[PDB]
């Protein structure tokens, strides 16, 4: 949102930094059966089990 | 109906499991859409068994 | 026969729907060659 100053112009720019992360075991990719499968939106993860 | 199209010329198409990939759930989907697809498998098996 | 292929490396792949959509009647572009593509539920009701 622009805002006004004398002489100049004073930004808020609104930004969307993560908070606390937790570990997990991520892989590369996934095959059942002998098929490939690779993910098509995030990354694999891993409860644990 | 709702169409699939590129981001930069109007190419309306048939939403399909061709060009669309599942990454989450109904209760996960905010306004869900109860809106089918065509999945070119269904009806072949039934015609010719 | 023909092949999809990516765009810097050659790699020839079995043209199959499930790398290639379907859009428009084929009536207006300028240049298709027919072909064949592969049905996998063939082998499912043989
Ligand atoms: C899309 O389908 C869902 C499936 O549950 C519908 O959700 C239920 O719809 C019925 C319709 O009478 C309600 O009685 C339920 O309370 C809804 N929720 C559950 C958990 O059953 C949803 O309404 C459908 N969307 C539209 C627009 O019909
Ligand atoms: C491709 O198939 C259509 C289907 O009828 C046919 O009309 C057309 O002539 C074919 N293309 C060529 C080059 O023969």
């Amino acid at each position: 949102f622009p805002q006004s100053a004398p002489h100049g112009v004073v930004f808020l720019h609104v930004t969307y930094v993560p908070a606390q992360e937790k570990n997990f075991t991520t892989a590369p990719a996934i095959c059942h059966d002998g098929k490939a499968h690779f993910p098509r939106e995030g990354v694999f993860v891993s409860n644990g089990t | 109906h709702w169409f699939v199209t590129q981001r930069n010329f109007y190419e309306p198409q048939i939403i399909t499991t061709d060009n669309t990939f599942v990454s989450g759930n109904c209760d996960v989907v905010i306004g869900i859409v109860n809106n089918t697809v065509y999945d070119p498998l269904q009806p072949e098996l039934d015609s010719f068994k």
